[PDB]
DNA sequence: TTTTTTGCATCGACTCAACTCAGCTACGTTTTT
DNA sequence: TTTTTCGTAGCTGAGTTGAGTCGATGCTTTTTT
C-alpha cells in the first residue's frame, strides 16, 4: 500500500469522474490516494482506456532511490528523461 | 468508449463515512450537494460502508453506482441506529450460499458452527456435549458478566442493556453509545458477509431475523473492539456522543485489522462445519 | 404480491404515507398497507424519511430500470427472511426434490409432462432440442435468416443482427425475472436446471416463459431491421412487461415451481 | 522520509524555482519529492513566504486513515472539508 | 521579498548525479541544464550531495553560486570519471572543528592514535601495538595487496597490480579504469562529507601533504567494504561502457550501505579516538 | 601572488592557455605561467576544458562578485595546502604566539607599538576605544550626525564593511590560508577575515562610507568600494600584509 | 587609442491551452448463460 | 379526461484563469562582527 498521485490534462469528463471514484481530487486534474499495487494498475488502465487525447502522469511512493516512480500517457512538453538510472523531467521547445 | 467498474478489495477500503443534502451522480462519481450548492466528492469506491443520516436524498443513479463499486449503503436514524441497507442485488454466489445453507439445515453441523463461534468469541473451548440453547444461556451469562466488568473498569452507572423503540432520551447515555457503536459494527459486518457472498439472514446462534448471520459474526468481535470504547466515550458524558462513537469505531476498525480479518473469520467459522468450502 | 412502479419524481413521506412528488406537487399517493415492494425506475430520488418508513413496515425497495428490464439495487440485500432461502435451498440440494422441481419447470415451459425414464441431465438435452426447433420455426415465420444461436460474450457486433436482438431481449427478460425472484423473497443464485452462477435461478425461471412474448418480438425487430435494434428491442420488452403485467404473473409461477417440491412452503 | 506533492497556482516565478531546488516538477506547478519531516516544514515556510497570493496545496504520505495528509495556502474553489475525522475536498459555486 | 536558502542534511540527499550535455544556467533561481537543442532539464541541486560535471559542460557564475548556497559539492571529472576539480562553500570551515583537526594533526602522538583507529575501523580488528606510523602503513600496503589478489580471484579477474597511464586513458586495464571511476565517486561523497562537517580535506593523518589527504584517509576506510568489490563485479563482464555502469553500482551501494548516512559519524569517531573532546 | 579578474565572457582554453571569449572573439588571452588565481566575476561562464587546464597547473578558481566585494565559490575548498593551514593553526592555538600576531596586527593597524602590558583581552578594550575615537572624529570631519531598521550612515558602514570582508576573504583564500582560524576574533567561520579587514578598514573604506552617507545608498557604497578595490589594488596588497602578519610568528613560513 | 561585453530577474503585452459553466437536446441502455 | 415529469451525459459556444514566451530594461546587490 503506497501513496498515489494522478495528474491529468485535457482529459474527458468521464475519466475525471472515474478517477474521483477511488481518489480524492485536491485540484483540477490533480488526484491523490493511497492504494495497492494492483489497484494502481487498475487505476492506470482506467486512465489509458479513458484519457483519449488528454495526457496523464501518475506517480507513486516506492523503495527506490528517489523515493518514487512515475509513468506517463499521451504527450506533454515536460517529458521523463533517462539520466544514469534517475528519472527527471525536461522541457522542450 | 467505455470501461467496466469493478469493486476493490474490502481490506483496501476506508471502513465508513457518514452523510450528511442530496446525493447525485456527476460524470459517474458520487457527489454530495447541499442547499448552498457546495459539491463534495466522495470516493465511494474507497469506502466499505456509507452511512446516510436523516436529510439525505439519494438519486437512482447514486444507488446504482454504490452497488456496482460494491459499497453497502446504510440509512440510519438518530442515535445512529442501523435501519435500512442497499447493495448489489445478485451479490450472492451459489456455492457459498448453498455451503452456508447445508451448514444451517443439519443441526450437528449447526452445533459445531455455534461452538466454533463460542471458542472464537471467548478464546477457550466450549463445554462439550451441550446444546445450542444451553450454549446461548452460557453466552448470555458471560455477556452480562462482561458488561458489569466493563461498567466498573470504566466507572459508568450501569443498570442493564435497555433502550426504547420510539423516542430518543429514554435511554442512558451508555446504552446509546452502545447502539451507535454496534450499529457501526453491523455496518462493516453486513458489508463483509455480503462481499464474501453469504446471506445475512441465515444465522446459527441468532436465527429467524434478517440480520441473524450479521449478529452472529459481529457478536464474536463486538466486545474485543467497539463496546469497550463505547464505554470510554460514555465515561466522558459528552453532548453529542454518536459522532465521537463513529470516529472511535473507525480508528478501532483500522488499528485492529477488523476489515482485513472479517472475511477470514466468516470462512473458518463456517469451515468448522466438517464440509469443505468452495475455494 | 402487490407492488408499484414509480418514476420521474421524489419519493417522500406525508402523514406516514408514501408519496411521489414532482414539479406539479404530489403525483402519486400510496398508503403503507398496500405495497410490499416499491420498484424504483430511473429518474427517481428517495428521501431518507421514505426509506425510514419503508423500513418500519418491512417494505422492499428495489432500484430497477424501466419496467424492471434491469435490476441495479435492492434493499434487504441477500434475501430478507431465512425460511424462503432455506426452503429453496433444501429443494435444491436434495436431488429427488430437485428433479421434481425440474420436471414441473419443464411442463410449465412446454405444456406437457416430462418422460419419467429421463433425469435432469437427460432432460436438458431434450429441452435443448426443442429450443433449436423453436428458434428455427420462429426464424422465418417472421422472415429472418437463420443458422443458429451463436455468440461470444467478449464482443457484441460479431454476431448477426437477429442474435444481438435476441440477446438484448433475453437480458431484459433476466431483468424482470430477477426482479420477480427478489420480490417473492427468493435467491437468484440457487437454481435447479442452471447452477453455480449468481443468476442461475433467474435463468431457470426466465427460459420457462422466454418464448411466450419476448423472442418473437426480438425476431420482429430483427426482421424490420431498424438502426439501433438494442434500444428498440429493450423498449418493446418494456412495453410488453408493462402491458402484460409480466413481473406480476412471474411470482405465482415461481411459488408453484418451488411448491412442486411436495414440501410445505412458508407464510 | 515520505513522499511529498506540492501543487501551485498563480505563484510568482521565484517560488517555482525555489521549489525546483528540492523537488521534481512533473507538470506545471505540480512538484513531487520524498523528504523528511523537517524538510517538509522548511519547504512549507518557503511556500508561505513566497506564494504571495497565488494558492498552493501540499500533500504528503502519512500513517493516518486516508493514508496521506494535506495543507493549503491561499484561496481555491476546492477547499478542505472536515467530515467525521476525514478531510475531503468540496467545491463552491 | 526573498527567503534565505539553507542546505539540507547530507543523509537526506541523492548521492550523486552526472551532467554531461550543454550549459548549466540558473533560471528563476533554479539549477538548469540546457543543451544546444534548447531542451531544458531541471536538476534538484539541493537534493544532491555531488554534481559530477563531465566534459562538454559549461557552468554559469550564478550556477556555481547556487550550488554553494545549497551546499552541493561540484566536481569536474575527466575521462574514466577521474576526479580533477571541486568547487564549494569558501568559508565552509568551522573554527572549532578546523582547529580540532589541526591540533590533532600537529603533535604526532594524537596523530598516531587517530591512525590506529583508522586501521581498526578499516580492518575490523585492533592494530598490532608498539608499531609506528610508517610501519603500520606498510602493513596497510601488504593487506591491501592481499585484498586485491583475493577480490581478483573471487570475481575471476586477471590482475597485474594497480597500474594506470596519466597520459592516454585507454592505455590502462579495464579493471583499473573501473577502480578509478569508483574511487572517484567515493572521493566525491567523502569530500562532500568532510567539507560539510567543517573540516579540511587537505589535513590528513595516514596520507599527508596533498590536498585530498583527509579524503584519502577517510575513503580508504570504507573503499573495500563498498565500491571496489562492485568495480570488480563490473570488470568481470567486460562491458562496452564501463563508466556509466560503475556510477549506477556506486549510487546503489551508497544507498544500500547507508554510506552518506554513516560518513560524517565515521569522521567524528575517527578523530575522537585521538584525545580532547569536540 | 599573480591574479586576474575576468568578467562578462566565457573562459575556455585555446593552445593550452586561458582565454576569455565574447561574440567579439578572444577578449583576454592568459598564458598558464602568469596566473596562480583566477577571479571569476559575475556574467562569467567556465568551460570544462578551462577547469581541466586550471586543475593541471594548480590554478585556483574563485567565484566572486565584481572587484571581489563578495566571495561565492572556491575551487580547492577547505584550503589546498596542508602546510599553510597547519602553519596558521600552530600560530593560533598556543597563546604566546597568538600574542605575537595580535601585537603585529595592532601595529599594522595603528602605527604605534602595542604596550608590553599585554595578552589579547586587555587591548581589545583599547582598540575598541581608539575605534570609538575614530568613528567620532570621522563623523565630525564629514559632518555627519553621530551618536535593518536604522539610520542611513550605519547601513552605509555595514554595506562597506561587508564588501571589505569580501575582498579580504578573497585575499586570504588567494594566499592559501583559512578564513576560520583567527587570532583577535575567534570561533566564527570568518574570524581571520575580520582580523585582517579591521587592520585596513579605516584608511579607505569607512571614510567614503561616510562621504556617501553625507551625500545621501547601499548600492552606491558597494559600487564605490568596487572602484576603491580596483583602483588601489586592494586585494593585491592585502596578501603580503597577511603573509607578514603570520610571519611575525617566530616560525619560518612554508614555500 | 576612442576595446560596451554577459547572465539573470523583472515587467508588460500576446498567444494559447484548458477549466468551468449555461442552455439545449437525448435519453432511461455496456446486453449474450 | 385529454396527467411532460426527473436525473444525467453529451455537445457547443462563451467567460476566464493561468501558463509560457518574447522583447526591453536594469543590474551584477538580501549587507551589519
Amino acid at each position: 500500500m503506497s501513496m498515489l498521485v494522478v495528474v491529468t490534462e485535457n482529459v474527458p469528463p468521464r475519466l475525471r469522474g472515474r478517477l474521483a471514484i477511488w481518489l480524492l481530487e485536491v485540484r483540477a486534474g490533480v488526484y491523490v490516494g493511497d492504494v495497492s499495487a494492483k489497484i494502481r494498475e487498475m487505476i492506470w488502465e482506467q486512465i489509458a482506456g479513458l484519457a483519449e487525447e488528454g495526457n496523464v502522469v501518475m506517480a507513486w511512493a516506492t523503495n527506490t532511490e528517489t523515493g518514487f516512480e512515475f509513468q506517463t500517457f499521451g504527450l506533454n512538453r515536460r517529458t521523463p528523461v533517462d539520466l544514469d538510472g534517475l528519472r527527471l523531467v525536461s522541457f522542450l521547445p | 468508449t467505455w470501461l467496466p467498474l469493478n469493486p476493490i478489495p474490502l481490506k483496501d477500503r476506508v471502513s465508513m463515512i457518514f452523510l450528511q443534502g442530496q446525493i447525485d451522480v456527476i460524470d459517474g462519481a458520487f457527489v454530495l450537494i447541499d442547499k448552498t450548492g457546495i459539491r463534495t466528492h466522495i470516493p465511494v469506491g474507497s469506502v466499505a460502508c456509507i452511512m446516510l443520516e436523516p436529510g439525505t436524498r439519494v438519486s437512482h443513479a447514486a444507488v446504482r453506482l454504490a452497488a456496482q463499486v460494491g459499497t453497502l449503503l446504510v440509512w440510519v436514524g438518530e442515535a445512529g441506529v442501523r435501519v435500512y441497507a442497499s447493495g448489489q442485488p445478485g451479490g450472492a454466489r451459489s456455492d457459498k450460499l448453498l455451503y452456508q445453507a447445508k451448514l444451517a439445515l443439519d443441526e450437528d453441523l449447526r452445533l459445531k458452527v455455534v461452538r466454533k463461534m463460542f471458542e472464537l468469541r471467548f478464546g477457550e473451548p466450549a463445554p462439550a456435549r451441550r446444546s445450542v440453547e444451553q450454549l446461548r444461556g452460557i453466552e448470555g451469562s458471560r455477556v452480562r458478566a462482561t458488561y458489569a466488568l466493563l461498567a466498573k473498569q470504566y466507572g459508568v452507572t450501569w443498570n442493564g442493556r435497555r433502550y426504547d423503540p420510539k423516542d430518543w432520551e429514554k435511554g442512558d447515555t451508555i446504552n446509546q453509545c452502545i447502539s451507535a457503536a454496534t450499529s457501526c459494527l453491523y455496518g462493516v459486518t453486513e458489508a463483509a458477509i455480503l462481499a464474501a457472498g453469504y446471506a445475512p439472514a441465515i444465522g446459527f446462534v441468532h436465527t429467524g431475523k434478517p440480520l441473524s448471520f450479521v449478529y452472529d459474526i459481529a457478536d464474536i468481535i463486538k466486545f474485543d473492539t467497539v463496546v469497550p470504547k463505547a464505554f470510554e466515550i460514555a465515561r466522558r458524558n459528552p453532548g453529542e456522543p454518536d459522532r465521537e462513537v463513529r470516529l472511535a469505531c473507525r480508528d478501532i476498525f483500522r488499528s485492529s485489522k477488523t476489515l482485513a480479518k472479517l472475511i477470514p473469520l466468516i470462512e473458518d467459522v463456517l469451515a468448522a462445519g466438517e464440509i469443505q468450502p468452495p475455494a
